[PDB]
This record gives structure tokens, C-alpha cells and sequence, in this order.
């Protein structure tokens, strides 16, 4: 399971460019795709959604209509037509898997992504930005939303993601306390109707990192500011 | 294989033959206590009402 | 060989005898003695579709939400009750499956039939798509019944009148079941997983050891094949079913039958059969296009569950006994509340 | 008497009611072929609700129309539009049959798309042609005289509609139902039962039954507004209209109760 | 009321369904059939040359001629209870039988095989589950019965037979008493070919006869026939 987004480089604000996905060792066709944007020393944005056949399309307010995405299932590529560019349009663009079933973990597998420079909604807030911590304390992590993320079906649309330096955000937590696979059991997550927080039994070297909290309970997707723990 | 087959037939009837033997009525009564035990935490035998049914109008 | 079927007709005369002289007393006088349970209502709520063939076996999953269908078109399809969406879909490559099976973790679900090869299906590849993982090879005739007893090993049943435990990771059979003198039809596992019993076209059903791989206990008294066999819920007894129309309750302690469910007008064969949570109320398919759902402590019937246009074949009650899931010949699934 | 159009309302009501409740009822008359059986149901019993009280009411009032123009103008058109979808489905039935014995392998088990398809678009064009025909009579084109008389009368309306309606339909299906036999018999020869002369009864019973039926009404429809010289009479014309409509009520025992399935549905539901 | 990943989920239900219905759409058009028979009968030979033409378990044959898909089931070498799993063949369109026609002075361990391949035959032709499925019969061995005849009478298998000993009296008499054991000719027919080392015919009989029957059960479904 590998994707590698093409593209970038310096683009004037009156031009456009092209971004291409390459998927390999899944079924992409069953697959649906997200790109988050990460603009430098800021947090990260959903962009759009297709769902597997092409047959949903979903845009963010500030980039709806001015944005063309488009799949190609037989070479298992994904394209983003980049129409149109301003200032705000800096920022790295990440490739995400999404598959939605019974028991499905959406979000689990995120691309290496490509840096582009350019020449109502749910708030999603997280009181604390710097956490600062030796190995082997327990650390806490808080996390608010400024609606009620349960459902009528019974369960919380919450998600966790942690980004290492110089790595793609990795999926922890979802729905709302289910372990990701591949993931060390030290993360458990809970919370009640609107206030989540997420513990770790330990922390080891390999956690540091900065942790969002995502919500799913309708779109746009928003993420948290982020909360950065250091030593 | 005529031989061999009666063999392994009186060996197994043997065998089932040496088994403890309690009564049926114990066993009838044990039934019937697991079964009036339980029978209050029975969604068939007791219908629940809507509000804990997951099987509803959608 | 003359002294020795001697010696075989006095070991039976008497076993017979030790078990006649413990027959105190029957289920049904010691029953008599408490209020019966009134007509049950059951309406369907959900009715599954999307099969275009005959439907033959169904699992229950442990959460009691999904469940999984074999069709004769080649396909397995993971249901969710709750919404009926539909969460996997499964070609066979042989498309003559006759049984299936649902892990109790869910990982795995294993299907058989005529082409005599269990195939065991992993449902969290990280792949994303559902790939057979390993091939049980080795069966002479068709697979019967199959059920998991964990994660590592699976116990199946074929039609050449022999069981096997299969170790998933190893991929050959470690312990093989002999015994019954026709083909095995089904297979039903013990709540603890200790013990498991087996039917077979000689009307008799057969107690065997995970371990040990030996018949500890044998029964009789059926007139015909046994098609369906379950454990009751505390795991001490079990129900037969035959082309008899005729239900019969044996319980691995007392060696006999303790009572019989039959109903004078029914003339066809029974399918599948299936017990309550609690055991109250036992549910029996039948070839005349409904199931009727059976006084366990009383052999009174208690309802009739009618509504399917062919043979239902197979049928499962949710692990919570929430509903009662039931599978027929004309495609269609249809869930009971 | 207005008595006897009275009790073929009622026995025609009941037929096609008791057709369309058995198809819907037992799973396997659910099939594309008995779609075009179900739209012709449904035909007789739009005919049976809307046209016949009306015309029991000119019998009993002797032909006199009290009502306004646009009651008359509908009422011909609904009679029209019925009469053109009840021909065209019986066309469709013929033509389904004929490409059931000539391109049966799609055919078979009258399921999938390819034969829903083509079910769908028959009947739509049937009915499309049913409603283009019997549209001129709203727009006002069937001229007439005293206001108190409801018929149709014009020439140049009367010779187009009788075409489209019967002659071409009724050649299409005589000449079908001709190749059908002819193909029946030539596969016989090259082979070389009680079964095949069941059929061959079937074919010619429904030609004679849908000849008799329309044929004369329509020639009659033809010659009373066209010749100039003819000894045509209004007992006549009425004896053709009834011959013609008691078609419908005919036509349900004739395509149902000779079915295999179709009996055992009505004599399970007769049993309770 | 649904949410968006309920309405993922229910999309994605939707897309299973569109390809379960193209997958029966395309499956509902091969023409499905059983053979039956013993091994030495000549089913081997019969489907080795329609293959040339185009382990334990049941063997699966792909064939295509005229522009229609053939889907060939043998269960020959799945030797159990077949009254437990021949109710899963009651959709199949036509039953391939094929008997040797040499076998009639042979022995096997009903004592002659002639006589246990009339005996299968019966039992499968009054089968509850074929009622409505027509019967292809092959003779494979006519070849060698040439010649057996001229030296072995036919008296042996068939006491009541009084015939000449004549090749074609011999054929027509077993091709007769096969026909005969059929108990409801009304309802389903019987089609009976003779094979040798010629195999063009064979494939032109077998299409002639898939087509008649399908021809018969659309005018069953019409309601004439
Ligand atoms: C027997 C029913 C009497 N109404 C007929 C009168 C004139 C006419 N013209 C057509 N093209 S159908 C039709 C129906």
C-alpha cells in the first residue's frame, strides 16, 4: 500500500497546475480518496471527497466550484485539476484512503503527499498547543467540538490523527476509542457528547509528535489546531 | 476388514458401555431451572418494547 | 467374527438395558406441571435481497448485527441486519457451496460444498479487498457443515462419512473423526468448545473429543437421516432433525431421548434447527415453506412463521436473541422479531 | 335491454379483477411475458370504469345527450384511446410470441434486461400510439351536427383512425401468427403430440375470436361513413358495438384460463 | 438522517447490488448441463473431444459453439449419496447420459453392467427433481458392437429378445428398451444419437437438442405447448 502524489513547484497565482496520485498494492477502485492540505506551521484542512465509482463529489466552501478532482479506476491514479491559485494556496497536499462499511477504519492510510508554493461548519479547538513532557510520564490530550458529535445510531464521529516530523499524519483513534490496527495499545481515547480526551499509558520517543482531532459527523471535515508535545 | 471392523466395534461398545449414569428427572429439572432462569433476560419470549428493539421502522 | 458380533449384540443389549432402567420419569410428566407460554407473534423486519439463486447455509456473527449467506450463484454476501446494507461480496470459484461458517472474531469466514475444498476468506486485508487465505484439501466427498472452534483451528464435516479439525496455519487436518456409517449432514459446537456432535444418514448422531478425537457417546432412535443438529444453550443437550417430521431433544447425560416434537399433519422433512437464548422455544424449518416454532418444555406448538415461497433451507438466532434470522430457496432472507 | 351491458360490466370488473389480483398475488406470474397480460387487464378495467356506464346511459335515454360538448368529446376519446390500446396490446402479445419462438434464447425464463427492455417499450409505444391516435378528437376535429347526438361522424378522421386501429395491427399479427405456424410445422418436419395441437388450437382460437370480434365493428365503423348507398341500420350498428365490446370481457378467460398457472391461482383463491 | 458515512456505506451497498444484478444478467445466458454415466461408458472420450473441438470433486467443461455457452457438470467421480445433492441440478437445462453399447456381456463386481446403466437411467429420468428436464443419450461403443455382435449374441443380456441378431435390429432393440423406461414422456422427451470416432455430429446434435428444449420452455412460459 503506497501512494505518490506528483506535482508542485512554484505556480503563478494566474495559472494552474495539475496534481497526480499513483495508488498501488490496494484495490483503489473500491476506495474513496481525500486531500488535506497542511499550509507551513499550520494545521490541516480537508479539501474534497469522491466516494468509490465517482458517484459522490464533495468540495470545501472555500473551494467549491473553483476546484476539479477527477478519478481514473483502470491505472489507479487520481488527478486534482487545479484551476485557479491565490496566496492562501501554499501549502502541502496529502493523499488519503477512505473506505466506509460496518467496521471500516476510514483515514487509516495517508499518502507522503507534495509541497505547492504559490508565488454551519463544526469548530474543532484544542486548549493546549505545547505540552512539554519527559519519556515515560502519562500525557493527556483535550479536545472540544461546538456541536454534539453522537449520532442518533449510537456512536461519536471522532477521529485522532498523530504527524511525526518529516511524516504523514497517522491514524491513532476512530469512532471513538477503536484502536487503529498496527497501532500499540499505550492510545486509548474517551469522551461524553462534546468533550474527548486522549491518554497514553507512556510515552516513548516514537510518540512525539502533534495530535488532531477530526470530526466526521458531517462535511466539511474540520480538524483541531493541534496540540504538539515536546522534551 | 470384517475382523478388524467387529474389533473396533466391541472395543467402542465397551467403552460406551463404562459411562457414570445419573437419573433423567435430575436432568429434567436442571433443564427446566436454566430455562425459567433466563427466561426473564429472553427477547423472543419476552418482547421488549421500541425503545430497546434495534429492529424498527427506518 | 462369529463370537465377536456375539460379543457386539450383548454390549448393546446391554447398554439398552442400563439406559431403559434410569427412565423414572419422562420430561414431559415432570412439565406438565407449569403454565405454557402463549401463542408467540413474530413479524418480519427486514427482508434481505440481492441473491438470484437458492440460499443453503447462514451464520449468525457474535456482535448479533452481521450475518453471512451462501447462494448456489457463487456468491457471499456479509449483510449488515441493521440497515441491510450490504458489507462484502465474495465470488466463489466454485460456485456448488453448500455450508458457511462466520469466525467468532470476525476475521475469517469459511464456505464449502461439492467441490469437496474448505476455502477460509480473509474479511481485514490490508489489501482492502476479501482474498481466500488458505485451502482445506483432503475430503473425499462434499463439505457438509464447518464451524470455527478459534482463530487457529476449524472442524468441518464432509460426505464421506469422516469429520476432521483443520489447523488454518498449517493447513493439514490433525485429527480425524470416524465412526458414522453414513454421510455427516451438520455440525454444531458446545458454548464451552469442549465437546461438538455430529449427524449422519444412518439416524444416529455421535459425541466426539477436540483432543482426543474419539466417539465418546453415541445416539439413536431417528427414523430416517438427520439433516439439522444444535446445542442447547447450557451446552448439556442437543436437537435433531430428520426427514421424518419428527424433532427429537437428546440430552449428552441421560443417553435417551427425553421428548419428541411431531405434529400429525406434517408429512415433509426438516431442514434446519436452531434454540432460543434462554432454550425456552425451539425453531424448526420444514420443507412446506415455514417455520414452526416448537414448546421445548412442552412440544406444543407456539407459532408458525409462514411468508417464504420455497424450502427453507437454513435458519440462526442471533447470539442476544434480539431476532431470528431464517433462509430459503427462493433467495430471499427474511429477519423475525 | 341496458340490463345485459349492465351484467357485462360486472363480468368483466370481476374477470379482469380477479386476473390482476392472482398475477399479483402468486410469485411466479410476476414475469415479463405477463406484463403485456397485466396491461391489457388493466385497459379492460379502465374500459369498464369509464366508457360502458356512459353508453348505458344513452341506451336508457335513447341516444339523447343532455351534457356538454366536452363531456361528449371526452367520452369518445377515452373510448378510442381504450379501444386503440386493447388492439395494440393484443399486437404486442403477438409479437412477444413470435419473438419468443423465433430468438428464444434470450427469451428463456422470461427475465433480464434484454427482455424487460423490450416489454417496457412496447408498451410504451402501444400506449404512446393509443394516445397520439385519440388526441384529434380533443383538439375538436371530429366535426358533427345536431349537438345532442355524441358519435363520430367525420369522413376524413373515420378511414385513418379504423386503419391505424385495426388493419394494419390486424395484418401484423395475421401474418405473425402465420409465420409462427409455419415455423412450428417445419421444425416438426425436420424432427421427423396432444401438446402441439393444444397450441395450434390455442393460435387459431385467439385469431378467430379477435376476428370475429373486430373485424365486422370496424367494416361496419367503414361502410356507414363512407358509402354513399348502403343498408346500414342502428340495430346493426349497436349489435356491432356490443359484439365488439364484449371482446374485452371475453378476452381474460381466453388468455388466463387456459394457463396452466393461471388455473391453479384462480382455484386457490376460489378455495377460500 | 442518515449520516455521511451511513450514506457511504449505502452507495457502496448499491454498487453491490448493480454488480451482483450484471453478474446474474451475464450468468442467466450459459446454457447449464449435467452428464451422467459410468466411467468406462465414455464420458472421458465425449468430453476430451468436445474440449478438443472448442482432484477429488466434481469436473467443469467450457464449450462454445454457434455463438452459445455450454457449462458441462461431471459427477462421476464423486461416488456417495447422490439423492443428497442431486436437488442442486434441478436448474439444469438438459441431462447428458452416455452408456456403452458393448457392455452387454460383460460382468461387474445389477451383476451386468448393462443392466446397472438401465437401472441408473430409470432412476434418474423418475428423479422428483427432473420433471420437466429432458434427456440426451450417447451410444459411444457402436464401433466395437459391430463387431461384438457378429460373434457374442445379444440373448445374453436380453433373455425376452427373439429378434434377428442383425446390427441394426440389435441397435434399434436397446435404443427401445432405453425409451422405454420412461414413465412421463408427456411431459419430457428423450433424444437419443450414436457416437463413433466421428465427433462433428455429435456437437451439431447436442446444439440441435439445447435449442429445441429452450424453444419448448418458452412456449411453456408463453402458455402454448
Ligand atoms: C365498441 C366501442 C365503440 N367505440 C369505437 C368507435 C369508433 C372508433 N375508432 C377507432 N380508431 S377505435 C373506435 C372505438
Amino acid at each position: 500500500v503506497q501512494l505518490v502524489e506528483s506535482g508542485g513547484g512554484l505556480v503563478q497565482p494566474g495559472g494552474s497546475r495539475k496534481l497526480s496520485c499513483s495508488a498501488s498494492g490496494f484495490a483503489f477502485s473500491s476506495f474513496g480518496m481525500h486531500w488535506v492540505r497542511q499550509a507551513p506551521e499550520k494545521g490541516l484542512e480537508w479539501v474534497a471527497y469522491i466516494s468509490s465509482g465517482s458517484g459522490t463529489i464533495y468540495y470545501a466552501d472555500t473551494v467549491k466550484g473553483r476546484f476539479t478532482i477527477s478519478r481514473d479506476d483502470p491505472k489507479n491514479t487520481l488527478f486534482l485539476q487545479m484551476t485557479s491559485l491565490r496566496s492562501e494556496d501554499t501549502a502541502m497536499y496529502y493523499c488519503v484512503r477512505s473506505i466506509y462499511y460496518y467496521g471500516s477504519s476510514p483515514f487509516d492510510f495517508w499518502g507522503q503527499g507534495t509541497t505547492l508554493t504559490v508565488s454551519s461548519d463544526i469548530v474543532m479547538t484544542q486548549a493546549t498547543s505545547s505540552v512539554p513532557v519527559t519519556p515515560g510520564e502519562s500525557v493527556s490530550i483535550s479536545c472540544r467540538s461546538s456541536k454534539s458529535l453522537l449520532h442518533s445510531n449510537g456512536n461519536t464521529y471522532l477521529y485522532w490523527f498523530l504527524q511525526r516530523p518529516g511524516q504523514s499524519p497517522q491514524l491513532l483513534i476512530y469512532r471513538m476509542s477503536n484502536l487503529a490496527s498496527g497501532v500499540p495499545d499505550r492510545f486509548s481515547g474517551s469522551g461524553s457528547g462534546t468533550a474527548f480526551t486522549l491518554t497514553i499509558s507512556r510515552l516513548e520517543a516514537e510518540d512525539v509528535g502533534v495530535y488532531y482531532c477530526m470530526q466526521h459527523l458531517e462535511y466539511p471535515l474540520t480538524f483541531g489546531a493541534g496540540t504538539k508535545l515536546e522534551l | 476388514a470384517s475382523i478388524a471392523q467387529a474389533r473396533k466395534l466391541v472395543e467402542q461398545l465397551k467403552m460406551e458401555a463404562n459411562i457414570d449414569r445419573i437419573k433423567v428427572s435430575k436432568a429434567a429439572a436442571d433443564l427446566m431451572a436454566y430455562c425459567e432462569a433466563h427466561a426473564k433476560e429472553d427477547p423472543l419470549l419476552t418482547p421488549v418494547p421500541a425503545s430497546e428493539n434495534p429492529f424498527r421502522e427506518k | 467374527l462369529d463370537q465377536l458380533r456375539q460379543e457386539a449384540e450383548q454390549l448393546k443389549n446391554q447398554i439398552r438395558d442400563a439406559r431403559k432402567a434410569c427412565a423414572d420419569a419422562t420430561l414431559s410428566q415432570i412439565t406438565n406441571n407449569i403454565d405454557p407460554v402463549g401463542r408467540i407473534q413474530m413479524r418480519t423486519r427486514r427482508t434481505l435481497r440481492g441473491h438470484l439463486a437458492k440460499i443453503y447455509a447462514m451464520h449468525w456473527g457474535t456482535d448479533s448485527r452481521l450475518l453471512v449467506s451462501a447462494s448456489q450463484d457463487g456468491k457471499l454476501i456479509i449483510w449488515d441486519s441493521y440497515t441491510t446494507n450490504k458489507v462484502h461480496a465474495i465470488p466463489l470459484r466454485s460456485s456448488w457451496v453448500m455450508t458457511c461458517a462466520y469466525a467468532p472474531s470476525g476475521n475469517y469466514v469459511a464456505c464449502g460444498g461439492l467441490d469437496n475444498i474448505c476455502s477460509i476468506y480473509n474479511l481485514k486485508t490490508r489489501e482492502g479487498n476479501v482474498r481466500v487465505s488458505r485451502e482445506l484439501a483432503g475430503h473425499t466427498g462434499y463439505l457438509s457443515c464447518c464451524r470455527f472452534l478459534d482463530d487457529n483451528q476449524i472442524v468441518t464435516s464432509s460426505g464421506d462419512t469422516t469429520c476432521a479439525l483443520w489447523d488454518i496455519e498449517t493447513g493439514q487436518q490433525t485429527t480425524t473423526f470416524t465412526g458414522h456409517t453414513g454421510d455427516v449432514m451438520s455440525l454444531s459446537l458446545a458454548p464451552d468448545t469442549r465437546l461438538f456432535v455430529s449427524g449422519a444418514c444412518d439416524a444416529s448422531a455421535k459425541l466426539w473429543d477436540v483432543r482426543e478425537g474419539m466417539c465418546r457417546q453415541t445416539f439413536t432412535g431417528h427414523e430416517s437421516d438427520i439433516n439439522a443438529i444444535c446445542f442447547f444453550p447450557n451446552g448439556n443437550a442437543f436437537a435433531t432433525g430428520s426427514d421424518d417430521a419428527t424433532c427429537r431433544l437428546f440430552d449428552l447425560r441421560a443417553d435417551q431421548e427425553l421428548m419428541t416434537y411431531s405434529h400429525d399433519n406434517i408429512i415433509c422433512g426438516i431442514t434446519s434447527v436452531s434454540f432460543s437464548k434462554s432454550g425456552r422455544l425451539l425453531l424448526a424449518g420444514y420443507d412446506d415453506f415455514n417455520c414452526n416454532v416448537w414448546d421445548a418444555l412442552k412440544a406444543d406448538r407456539a407459532g408458525v412463521l409462514a411468508g417464504h415461497d420455497n424450502r427453507v433451507s437454513c435458519l440462526g438466532v442471533t447470539d442476544d436473541g434480539m431476532a431470528v434470522a431464517t433462509g430459503s430457496w427462493d433467495s430471499f432472507l427474511k429477519i423475525w422479531n | 335491454y341496458a340490463l345485459s351491458y349492465c351484467a357485462l360490466i360486472l363480468a368483466i370488473v370481476f374477470g379482469n379483477g380477479l386476473v390482476c389480483m392472482a398475477v399479483l398475488k402468486e410469485r411466479a406470474l410476476q414475469t415479463t411475458t405477463n406484463y403485456l397480460v397485466v396491461s391489457l387487464a388493466v385497459a379492460d378495467l379502465l374500459v369498464a370504469t369509464l366508457v360502458m356506464p356512459w353508453v348505458v346511459y344513452l341506451e336508457v335515454t335513447g341516444g339523447v345527450w343532455n351534457f356538454s360538448r366536452i363531456c361528449c368529446d371526452v367520452f369518445v376519446t377515452l373510448d378510442v384511446m381504450m379501444c386503440t390500446a386493447s388492439i395494440l396490446n393484443l399486437c404486442a402479445i403477438s409479437i412477444d410470441r413470435y419473438t419468443a419462438v423465433v430468438m428464444p434464447v434470450h427469451y428463456q425464463h422470461g427475465t433480464g434486461q434484454s427482455s424487460c427492455r423490450r416489454v417496457a417499450l412496447m408498451i410504451t409505444a402501444v400506449w404512446v400510439l393509443a394516445f397520439a391516435v385519440s388526441c384529434p378528437l380533443l383538439f375538436g376535429f371530429n366535426t358533427t351536427g345536431d349537438p345532442t347526438v355524441c358519435s363520430i361522424s367525420n369522413p376524413d378522421f373515420v378511414i385513418y383512425s379504423s386503419v391505424v386501429s385495426f388493419y394494419l395491427p390486424f395484418g401484423v399479427t395475421v401474418l405473425v401468427y402465420a409465420r409462427i405456424y409455419v415455423v412450428l410445422k417445419q421444425r416438426r418436419r425436420k424432427r421427423i403430440p396432444l401438446r402441439e395441437k393444444k397450441a395450434t388450437q390455442m393460435v387459431a382460437i385467439v385469431l378467430g375470436a379477435f376476428i370475429v370480434c373486430w373485424l365486422p365493428f370496424f367494416l361496419t365503423h367503414v361502410l356507414n361513413t363512407h358509402c354513399q348507398t348502403c343498408h346500414v341500420s342502428p340495430e346493426l350498428y349497436s349489435a356491432t358495438t356490443w359484439l365488439g365490446y364484449v371482446n374485452s370481457a371475453l378476452n381474460p378467460v381466453i388468455y388466463t384460463t387456459f394457463n396452466i398457472e393461471f388455473r391453479k391461482a384462480f382455484l386457490k383463491i376460489l378455495s377460500c | 438522517t442518515l449520516s455521511a458515512e451511513d450514506k457511504a456505506a449505502v452507495e457502496r451497498s448499491k454498487m453491490i447490488d448493480r454488480n451482483l444484478r450484471e453478474d446474474g444478467e451475464k450468468a442467466a445466458r450459459e446454457v447449464k448441463l449435467l452428464l451422467l454415466g459410468a466411467g468406462e461408458s465414455g464420458k472421458n472420450t465425449i468430453v476430451k473431444q468436445m474440449k478438443i473441438i472448442h482432484t477429488t470433486g466434481i469436473v467443469e467443461t467450457h464449450f462454445t459453439f454457434k455463438d452459445l455457452h455450454f457449462k458441462m457438470f461431471d459427477v462421476g467421480a464423486q461416488r456417495s449419496e447422490r439423492k443428497k445433492w442431486i436437488h442442486c441440478f434441478e436448474g439444469v437445462t438438459a441431462i447428458i447420459f452416455c452408456v456403452a453399447l458393448s457392455d452387454y456381456d460383460l460382468v461387474l463386481a445389477e451383476m451386468n453392467r448393462m443392466h446397472a446403466s438401465m437401472k441408473l437411467f430409470d432412476s434418474i429420468c423418475n428423479n422428483k427433481w427432473f420433471t420437466d428436464t429432458s434427456i440426451i443419450l450417447f451410444l459411444n461403443k457402436k464401433d466395437l458392437f459391430e463387431e461384438k455382435i457378429k460373434k457374442s449374441p445379444l440373448t445374453i443380456c436380453y433373455p425376452e429378445y427373439a429378434g434377428s441378431n442383425t446390427y441394426e435390429e440389435a441397435a434399434a432393440y436397446i435404443q427401445c428398451q432405453f425409451e422405454d423406461l420412461n414413465k412421463r414422456k408427456d411431459t419430457k422427451e428423450i433424444y437419443t444419437h450414436f457416437t463413433c470416432s466421428t465427433d462433428t455430429k455429435n456437437v451439431q446434435f447436442v446444439f440441435d437438442a439445447v435449442t429445441d428444449v429452450i424453444i419448448k420452455n418458452n412456449l411453456k412460459d408463453c402458455g402454448l405447448f
